[PDB]
């Protein structure tokens, strides 16, 4: 709460865009596809569990510059998240 | 005179093309660009407000969007061609 | 005086920018949510003082 | 400067200039006497600035890698002895292809209204695609290929530019031959609509026609085609002049059955 | 409209135009606002030919194969009044 | 190191806009002339333009002599003094600096340790809210080593990377002022002096009556609905006497705003006549 | 009873919220190399692919916007050629870096890597029909010395049809076990995307990667979806899917892009599908 | 020695002779003013000093006058 959460919002902007990726390279070099923008050649910041992600995944992109910063668990779809039971 | 001609043209940057829906006053017309929108504009001093009516093709600047010049006769001789000897 | 206040307040902020519209998917932990702009893609955001 | 883009002209008022840039941004344009405007014509592409759209430098027609690929080796090795039956149809065919490639004087002395291409209709398995593997071999000319759906593509200007390239490329590198394997895709009919997916398809066909009716029987191309169907496709292709000569590839008679097995 | 104005000031003159069954398109087959071209292109045709006054310095011809496929929303009653088959 | 006014001569500014706007959309760059003072009034005198290859986002100075061949051509008149800074333009994008700007600005400061950059944004620069601003870089070397005096005045709340980046490396952002004198403001306002004909031109009447018995027609309909709008108005609450009637064209004002007006422009039309009568 | 819900959601206004995305414990001090890695000579690029190298360097962006550009420090004449994926700046569009051709995710989401468990000894004693099956698949890959020397070019394509509950898919998940080469599990749901001429693009790339590889084979399933018949209707709302399958049949039999790749199908409606 | 002026009007004077290499000269202002010579433009009477034709063919006498210029780029 004193050091970790004080740094991320320092480099992670307030808006973190979202997208996908079609291919990856080791050493923090990767690629993105997305609807609003064209593709990109992009680096990584090395706190994402780098040996996790995969093609077809979803991502957390810094806004001013593109940069793969984090990844979400599922972000599958809303309607499937409706049909489940809560009550 | 050639090398002095061309610079006399390069300052005259390009324009944008539209078309009219209707008319409202000599101070305000309506247009419809060739890339979607239906702007509202004004008009320069020189061109006759008479000739400006519906159907016409038009040209104007990029920032202020003020109409200046007209080009009729949307030629397409592959489309039609006269037969004067038919007279 | 309060007349000229309004119009001088109002005119101050028609110069103000636009404002978009979108819908919620879920909420990230706190001071962090996500939105899809209804024509277009996603944008994590922050929030303001009030909400 | 170097970073600039490409466009395509459409007209010249009166010097003057107009364009249709690649970004879908038309411009009317006061006169650029930079390049000699009489040194170009409509649809003759040109360079142009990024902010002040003005003609800056012409440039050639650079074709796409997905078209040059369709240029072919002579990997086909199938002589007309490898095929049975069909002594007629191949006899009828080659009286449209190599002789106009070599011995067109028998036409040109008469100057008759010459043929431009062919068509090979009939059912699955009569030797359609095979025969084109053969004719590309025996003749001492080039040869080209394109499945039809190789043409259609997502983006709204991806197809038509592709086809204007090939025929243009074939007017280059001439004399040439074209092969269109499954014409049943594009050539169906007029599927009337305003949607995207319904227009971009047929608008390719509208280019193909203008390409057929753009050249003459002097330049030595010769197109053909193929299909499993004729009760499905648009007769405008069958109009007199474009694809006139036809071949009703039948099923084989019982004598032909003896050749094929041997 | 340019095809008529050009035709006007070169009065008298005749028109000819084939494949006329293409203006129909949807022919308002669904009334969606995507076929405005296939709709209006019939409109401007009709409004203009009504504007002749039928004085005797401009006349019009049309043709196709499928008059049963024609669009009698107009061109039936009084515009293309005389219908003429051929052997 | 604060409280630094930056006076500007009005002959300087409007040259900054005109060449700063004529090149639009592509941006544009020139120079400033002036003279430093002890610390506070880093004035400005006059400007000019280096030749250049302008884009919408980038530009350099092509020739490296037209700024040197001209100062030496100026001192024959000596109408100005030496150089003090340089400007540039961001045509529609906001007022700030970029990594290119500093690299060139970082030369001027070490060359001369108070030189200044200037930024302008003519597109959104309407007849009111100009947005011009100037800047002096810092020594971030001096920062990590780690100033106000009883007044600061004005700070910004916009231009994000002039608002969160506008301090950590950009500059000790710094106000401006204008040296509008009497000797020039006289020659300045000489546009709006209409004419000596421009106060007794009794213009045509054929719109006047077409406005007079047109205006009264437009009076009644708002009056006789204000005649409606006083029916009892004591209905269901004190706020219900107010908030059930939104301000959708509040009537009584709307007639008064034209009552006075048609009076105010007719009273001139009558008076002006009798005065014009005694032209003879 | 109507007080509980007041107290129950009263808990929802007590805890707060919690969510995470990623992170790491041991190398918790990542954040000294990041910022120095950020603004340096590791800007992003905006990809494209060339079309011509005129003795400059035309390009075509993904979206239709074509430029003509130059270089910085990257080698102009030699390393580059036509074709490849590349790197372009975001500001003024110079070339800086190549990178290889595109490999769509989906087809690599479509390859199988972990081998299932069944065998032809777990099948339900349909002893003959397997023999017609494997004789297509594996013997031309293990014992071609028989088929070739005697003088027969083996077949390169099967089809399976029978009523349900009968084990059409069983014998096919089996052979992947005894493959001795790769296998593919084509998901028919990815060939019908709602952008024209797209699914066909996925078909041909499905094979460009195949013949790259050696001795691939393929398992469709329920091709009644894709290999349906043809017709002409001015509604014809199956118009598009027809244009996909033509990416297939033109690719299976014409001008031999094929080497050694075999095919496998499956159905419950073998009458409707097109004769081709 | 030699004189050098600026666009500001400031003067700097250097200790050199007719044997001077522009790649060595350009380092001299960097010795004092701290300028990479990429941002440099020296002038002698309208003739920009090309780095190739070293000063031996420029008549750089004693107490001669030059003019320094900084490059300008923005965006
Ligand atoms: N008349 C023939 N002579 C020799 N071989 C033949 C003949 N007819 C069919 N074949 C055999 O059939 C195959 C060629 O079939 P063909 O190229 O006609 O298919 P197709 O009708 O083109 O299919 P599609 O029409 O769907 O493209 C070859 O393998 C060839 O051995
Ligand atoms: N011959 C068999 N021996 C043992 N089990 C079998 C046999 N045939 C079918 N099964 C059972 O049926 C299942 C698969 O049946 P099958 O392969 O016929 O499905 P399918 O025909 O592909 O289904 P669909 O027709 O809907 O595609 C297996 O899980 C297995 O339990």
């Amino acid at each position: 709460q004193e050091e970790e959460k004080k740094q991320l919002e320092e480099i992670r902007g307030n808006p973190l865009s979202i997208g996908t990726l079609e291919e990856i390279i080791d050493d923090d070099h990767a690629i993105v596809t997305s609807p609003t923008m064209p593709d990109y050649y992009v680096s990584i910041l090395s706190f994402v569990d780098k040996e996790l992600l995969e093609p077809g995944c979803s991502v957390l992109l810094h806004h001013k510059t593109m940069s793969i910063v984090g990844v979400l668990q599922d972000d599958a779809d809303p309607m499937v998240s409706v049909m489940k039971m809560d009550k | 005179d050639k090398t002095e001609n061309d610079i006399k043209a390069l300052q005259s940057i390009g324009q944008l093309i539209g078309e009219v829906m209707k008319e409202l006053s000599e101070e305000k017309y309506i247009v419809k660009a060739s890339s979607g929108p239906r702007y509202i504009v004004g008009v320069r001093n020189s061109v006759d407000r008479s000739k400006l009516k519906k159907g016409v093709r038009v040209t104007l600047d990029i920032t202020t969007l003020t109409i200046m010049r007209i080009l009729p006769r949307e030629t397409d001789p592959l489309v039609y061609n006269m037969t004067s000897f038919e007279q | 005086n309060d007349k000229v206040r309004f119009i001088k307040d109002e005119l101050r902020l028609l110069q103000e920018p636009g404002s978009y519209v979108g819908e919620v998917i879920k909420i990230v932990s706190d001071k962090k949510v996500l939105v899809k702009v209804q024509p277009e893609g996603k944008y994590i955001v922050d929030v303001a003082k009030d909400i | 400067q170097l970073p600039y883009l490409v466009a395509n002209v459409v007209e010249v008022m009166d010097k003057a200039a107009v364009v249709k840039t690649s970004s879908r941004q038309t411009v009317f344009l006061p006169m650029v006497g930079l390049v000699d405007p009489d040194k170009l014509k409509p649809n003759d592409l040109v360079g142009v600035n990024k902010d002040s759209y003005l003609i800056l430098d012409t440039l050639p027609s650079e074709f796409d890698s997905r078209v040059k690929a369709m240029e072919v080796d002579e990997k086909p090795t199938e002589t007309y002895s490898d095929v049975g039956g069909l002594d007629k149809q191949i006899e009828e065919l080659v009286e449209a292809i190599v002789l106009p490639m070599k011995r067109a004087d028998k036409f040109k002395d008469m100057g008759i209204r010459a043929p431009k291409g062919a068509l090979m209709y009939g059912p699955p398995g009569t030797g359609k695609t095979l025969l084109a593997r053969a004719c590309a071999a025996q003749t001492n000319a080039t040869f080209l290929k394109l499945a039809a759906p190789q043409l259609v593509q997502m983006y709204i200007g991806e197809g038509a530019k592709l086809v204007r390239d090939a025929f243009a490329l074939a007017k280059e590198k001439a004399p040439t031959i074209i092969f269109i394997d499954e014409l049943d895709a594009i050539g169906t009919k007029r599927f009337d609509s305003e949607k995207s997916g319904d227009r971009e398809v047929q608008r390719t066909m509208l280019e193909l026609l203008n390409q057929l009716d753009g050249f003459s029987s002097d330049d030595r191309v010769k197109v053909l085609a193929a299909t499993n169907r004729v009760d499905v496709l648009d007769p405008a292709l069958l109009r007199s002049g474009r694809l006139d000569r036809k071949i009703e590839f039948p099923l084989p008679s019982e004598d032909s059955r003896a050749q094929i097995l041997q | 409209r340019e095809m008529f104005a050009y035709a006007k000031e070169h009065e008298p003159c005749i028109i000819f135009m084939d494949e006329v069954d293409a203006i129909g398109g949807r022919r308002f087959s669904e009334g969606t606002s995507a076929d405005r071209e296939i709709q209006r292109t019939l409109m401007e045709l009709l409004t203009q030919m009504d504007g002749f006054d039928n004085l005797g310095q401009t006349k019009i011809i049309m043709a196709t194969n499928r008059p049963d496929t024609l669009d009698p929303a107009l061109l039936r009653p009084g515009r293309l009044d005389r219908k003429v088959e051929i052997p | 190191d604060t409280k630094e006014t930056v006076y500007i001569s009005s002959i300087a500014l409007l040259k900054m806009l005109k060449h700063g706007r004529a090149g639009v959309p592509m941006e544009v760059m020139g120079l400033m002339l002036g003279e430093f003072v002890d610390d506070y009034t880093v004035n400005v005198v006059d400007v000019f333009a280096m030749p250049q290859s302008g884009t919408g986002v980038s530009v350099e100075a092509v020739d490296d002599v037209f700024q040197a061949k001209m100062m030496d051509m100026l001192k024959q008149t000596g109408r100005d003094q030496m150089v003090v800074g340089w400007y540039h333009s961001h045509p529609g994008f906001g007022c700030w600096l970029s990594s290119v700007d500093v690299n060139t600005q970082k030369s001027f400061e070490q060359l001369n340790s108070r030189a200044v950059a200037v930024v302008v944004d003519p597109i959104q620069s309407v007849k009111g809210k100009v947005v011009i601003d100037a800047f002096r870089l810092i020594d971030t070397g001096a920062l990590i080593n780690n100033q106000t005096t009883s007044n600061t005045g004005l700070l910004n709340k916009a231009n994000i990377q002039a608002l969160i980046h506008g301090l950590n490396r950009h500059y000790y952002s710094l106000n401006i002022d204008y040296h509008k004198t009497a000797k020039e403001t006289k020659m300045l306002m000489n546009l709006h002096k209409e004419q000596w004909q421009s106060g007794l031109k009794m213009y045509d009447y054929e719109e006047k009556e077409e406005s007079n018995l047109a205006a009264t027609k437009s009076m009644v309909k708002i009056a006789e609905q204000y005649s409606k709008r006083i029916e009892e108005e004591k209905e269901l609450t004190e706020e219900e006497l107010k908030t059930r009637y939104v301000g959708r064209q509040d009537p009584k004002k709307h007639l008064s705003e034209t009552a006075d007006e048609t009076l105010e422009n007719n009273i001139v039309s009558v008076l002006t006549a009798g005065v014009n009568s005694v032209a003879i | 009873e109507n007080d509980l819900k007041d107290i129950e959601a009263r808990i929802k206004e007590k805890a707060g919220v919690k969510e995470s995305d990623t992170g790491l414990a041991p190398s918790h001090l990542w954040d000294i190399m990041g910022d120095r890695q950020r603004l340096g000579e590791e800007h992003p690029l905006q990809v494209a692919r060339c079309t011509k190298i005129i003795k400059k360097y035309v390009i075509n962006l993904k979206q239709i916007a074509k430029f003509v550009v130059g270089l910085g420090e990257r080698v102009s004449p030699t390393d580059i050629e036509e074709g490849m994926r590349v790197g372009v700046d975001r500001s003024k569009y110079n070339i800086e870096l190549p990178l290889p051709p595109r490999i769509d995710p989906s087809v690599t989401m479509m390859t199988v890597e972990e081998k299932p468990d069944v065998t032809y000894s777990d099948v339900g004693g349909c002893k003959d029909q397997i023999e017609k099956l494997r004789e297509v698949v594996e013997l031309p890959l293990l014992s071609p010395e028989r088929f070739a020397t005697l003088g027969i070019d083996p077949p390169k394509g099967i089809l399976l049809y029978g009523p349900p509950g009968t084990g059409k898919t069983l014998c096919a998940r089996a052979v992947a076990n005894r493959t001795d080469a790769t296998f593919i599990r084509v998901i028919g749901s990815e060939l019908v995307q709602k952008y024209v001429g797209e699914g066909a693009r996925m078909v041909r790339e499905l094979f460009e990667m195949a013949r790259t590889k050696k001795a691939c084979i393929i398992f469709f399933d329920e091709i009644d979806a894709v290999g349906g018949a043809r017709f002409d209707d001015g509604a014809g709302g199956d118009n598009e899917v027809q244009r996909t399958m033509l990416e297939l049949i033109t690719q299976l039999d014409g001008f031999d892009p094929r080497g050694n790749i075999k095919v496998m199908f499956a159905t419950n409606r073998p009458n409707t599908l097109d004769p081709a | 020695q030699i004189f050098v002026k600026t666009l500001t009007g400031k003067t700097i004077t250097l200790e050199v002779e007719s044997s001077d290499t522009i790649d060595n000269v350009k380092s001299k202002i960097q010795d004092k003013e701290g300028i990479p010579p990429d941002q440099q433009r020296l002038i002698f009477a309208g003739k920009q000093l090309e780095d190739g034709r070293t000063l031996s063919d420029y008549n750089i006498q004693k107490e001669s006058t030059l003019h320094l210029v900084l490059r300008l780029r923005g965006g």
